[PDB]
């Protein structure tokens, strides 16, 4: 039942938790629980999954159409 | 213009990812990346991730593969207003906070309350609970 649904909502939380990111103090670094301090070596590497994912969902969301 | 601090801080971040050094990026080193940050990611979204960067097919990710990813920018801006638009019920181009937060927090990627908080505090115009998502869309773009 519309297969859209999922990838349009995955295209936006991945774009703008890409966004997000950009701003060291955004609630969005909250996620990563299972750390105990985010080191600024987490931060390139959460940058970088981070625009993958979108990639991702990017092409998916285009996929369903 | 084409960045040279930049591209020391993408080499810097290739290296975190390529703990082999020989110049390469595969399914393996890039989950043991997510998983050290808590994620358990299946290969194929491992695979899924790689073939969006992998530009020539060989199945691995080297160093220009990487500079080409990061260097993107975002017309892709007409995708994401798609991508509201299945969610604008009225087609009024405005999508309720009641209802952002809820297709938010339990579709896809599932988003934090305070992750969709800060959307909502983005783009409300008028503080009445209407979000305005081409702001949105223009904020991240
Ligand atoms: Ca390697
Ligand atoms: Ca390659």
């Amino acid at each position: 039942f519309n297969r859209q649904i999922p990838a349009a909502a995955s295209l936006i939380q991945t774009a703008w938790r890409c966004y997000a990111a950009e701003n060291p103090d955004s609630s969005t670094w909250k996620i990563y629980i299972r750390i105990s301090q985010l080191r600024e070596h987490h931060r390139a590497t959460i940058k970088v999954i981070r625009r993958m994912q979108y990639f991702v969902a990017k092409k998916k969301f285009q996929q369903a159409r | 213009q084409l960045t040279e601090e930049q591209i020391a801080e993408f080499k810097e971040a290739f290296s975190l990812f390529d703990k082999d050094g020989d110049g390469t990026i595969t399914t393996k080193e890039l989950g043991t990346v997510m998983r050290s940050l808590g994620q358990n990611p299946t290969e194929a979204e491992l695979q899924d991730m790689i073939n969006e960067v992998d530009a020539d097919g060989n199945g691995t990710i080297d160093f220009p593969e990487f500079l080409t990813m990061m260097a993107r920018k975002m017309d892709s801006e007409e995708e994401i207003r798609e991508a509201f638009r299945v969610f604008d019920k009225d087609g009024n181009g405005y999508i309720s906070a009641a209802e952002l937060r809820h297709v938010m927090t339990n579709l896809g990627e599932k988003l934090t309350d305070e992750e969709v908080d800060e959307m909502i505090r983005e783009a409300d115009i008028d503080g009445d609970g209407q979000v305005n998502y081409e702001e949105l869309v223009q904020m991240m773009t």
